[PDB]
């Protein structure tokens, strides 16, 4: 059944699982036409498929050509996501295939279930958590590779950089969700926090800056402050 | 016109014959039902006065044999049996008719209800859904589960309806996942009609039989089957025009006949709202939609 606060530690046990987030699959800019009507122009998107235990991110880039001549794109986008996730699972060796796939949006359940009929032992699960994976395109290196793509492409990342050398998966996931929650609530401020000290850099092979343990505590504290502030504003409290 | 004699009526019981029903008192001199129309299947059914639990009954066709009812005090129910001695049977019936101890199948001449509810129902198909090959009639009751229910436990006592499952490999062609899930025409027309049922008549027959078992015995798996077979048609974009028109008639008489007070449990809100208002065939069931709106607008 559904993944929630109560069974949260299950994410970091030794049963392979993947989160699938489809928020950024179908992306458009809305604009006016010469005649003064409204039209959309699609831009490249991505499926965000993440092992929360290991940090392995399967970033399937969705090139705008996949929508050409198609109708009901927001509905197609769910099925295209399900198709690509099923293709990913089939591409993996048996011992790497997940035992569970957790979809961040309930509308992915039926599309993914139907595409995974060949895998009856892989459980498709919703979640009650409000996870911030939509903010993945606020990570500069992920946004860059999606926008530059000229054809469908899968790009592999570790979204935790080297953090697991020093911290556990639970703590790594907590840091990731705090970072993404901050970038979602106030991207400009979040990004200011992460880069304010020019001496801390992002390794070529990493996504986030190379903070010491002590600097991560300061960073994490700055992100929580950002999130609470915004919240009182949003709600006036 | 045929007759189903009763040996006796030792326990107080409400007896149904098709859409009609009579209360019989303990040891009342009831000896059966005469003037049963030839040409249709029929169902005689029972609910004991002391246990309003387990409605049960027998599907039969008088053209296939001479059948009677006899109470069994060991198993505690009214049992249908076949009398093979034709002369012994005619003599029993004639005596009971002479003593006027039989109720008459009370069909109004203008009334096509039973025909309309059983138009495609055939005894030979009933006997494949209800497997008990030593009898020519078929026992059904409130508690019997379907093959599909069992998959999700005694198989001899199952209702072997055709399994329909919208998220199954049978329903979904590899490579046509979205297409086949959103437009079930392939599953309806190729898998089910051409493949399994062979023609629309056998499909409607099973649909009608599932409804009748839901209505007369409160059989929940039968209700599930009835709704599934409706939903599979309504969720198909491509259905023969003759099927849609017949479906409207079939469902109209089913909704017309349903007890008004049972709409809460025998009618699945999601299916009916989807079928009448969202599905491909939302505009193809005028009679059924009109009677549903005037008779059960709460459900919608």
């Amino acid at each position: 059944g559904a993944m929630n606060s109560s069974n949260y530690a299950e994410l970091f046990n030794n049963d392979i699982k993947l989160f699938v987030d489809d928020t950024n699959v179908y992306r458009v800019t809305v604009h006016k036409t010469f005649e003064g009507n409204v039209a959309t122009k699609a831009i490249n998107g991505c499926i965000f498929t993440l092992n929360p235990k290991t940090g392995h991110l399967f970033l399937k880039i969705i090139h705008t050509s996949v929508w050409a001549g198609q109708k009901r794109l927001s509905q197609l986008a769910k099925w295209k996501t399900a198709e690509e996730v099923s293709a990913l699972v089939r591409s993996l060796p048996k011992e790497e295939q997940p035992k569970q796939i957790i979809v961040t949006r309930k509308a992915m359940l039926d599309p993914l279930e139907v595409h995974m009929l060949d895998f009856p032992n892989i459980a498709i699960r919703p979640t009650e958590l409000r996870l911030p994976f939509s903010a993945a395109m606020s990570i500069d290196k992920l946004s860059d590779v999606v926008m530059k793509a000229t054809e469908p492409q899968m790009v592999l990342f570790n979204i935790y950089d080297d953090w697991l050398d020093r911290i556990s998966s639970y703590t790594a996931f907590s840091r990731l969700t705090l970072l993404l929650r901050a970038l979602k609530t106030n991207e400009e401020s979040a990004k200011m926090i992460l880069l304010s000290d020019p001496t801390i850099t992002i390794k070529s092979y990493h996504l986030w800056p190379s903070f010491t343990d002590e600097q991560w505590i300061t960073i994490e504290s700055q992100m929580r402050d950002l999130i609470l502030t915004e919240y009182g504003r949003k709600y006036n409290v | 016109m045929n007759t189903v004699p009763f040996t006796s009526a030792p326990i107080e019981v409400t007896i149904g014959i098709d859409q009609y029903s009579f209360n019989v008192k303990e040891n009342q001199p009831f000896h059966g039902i005469k003037d049963i129309p030839i040409g249709h299947v029929h169902v005689i059914h029972f609910q004991h006065a002391d246990n309003s639990s387990m409605r049960y009954g027998y599907w039969f066709d008088c053209r296939m044999g001479n059948f009677y009812i006899q109470y069994d005090p060991k198993d505690g129910l009214y049992k249908m049996m076949e009398e093979r001695d034709g002369a012994k049977f005619e003599n029993i019936v004639h005596n009971f008719k002479e003593r006027q101890m039989m109720v008459s199948y009370p069909k109004i001449d203008e009334d096509d209800t039973w025909y309309n509810l059983t138009e495609f129902v055939q005894m030979d198909k009933i006997r494949k859904i209800v497997r008990k090959d030593e009898n020519q009639f078929s026992y059904v009751d409130s508690s019997m589960t379907t093959v599909q229910e069992n998959e999700l436990s005694d198989p001899a006592h199952s209702l072997n309806y055709t399994v329909i499952n919208f998220k199954s490999r049978e329903a979904i062609r590899p490579g046509h996942e979205m297409e086949d899930f959103l437009d079930k025409s392939y599953y309806l027309n190729t898998v089910m009609l051409q493949g399994i049922f062979k023609n629309s008549s056998n499909y409607f027959g099973e649909l009608q039989f599932a409804f009748l078992n839901a209505m007369f015995f409160g059989n929940y798996g039968s209700s599930l089957q009835w709704h599934a077979m409706i939903e599979l048609i309504c969720s198909s974009a491509t259905v023969p025009k003759h099927m849609l028109d017949k479906l409207d008639e079939i469902l109209y008489y089913q909704i017309k006949t349903l007890p008004e007070q049972y709409s809460d449990i025998l009618l699945n809100e999601r299916v009916w709202n989807i079928c009448l208002y969202s599905s491909f065939q939302k505009n193809s069931l005028h009679n059924t939609e009109k009677i549903m709106e005037n008779k059960y607008p709460e459900l919608l």
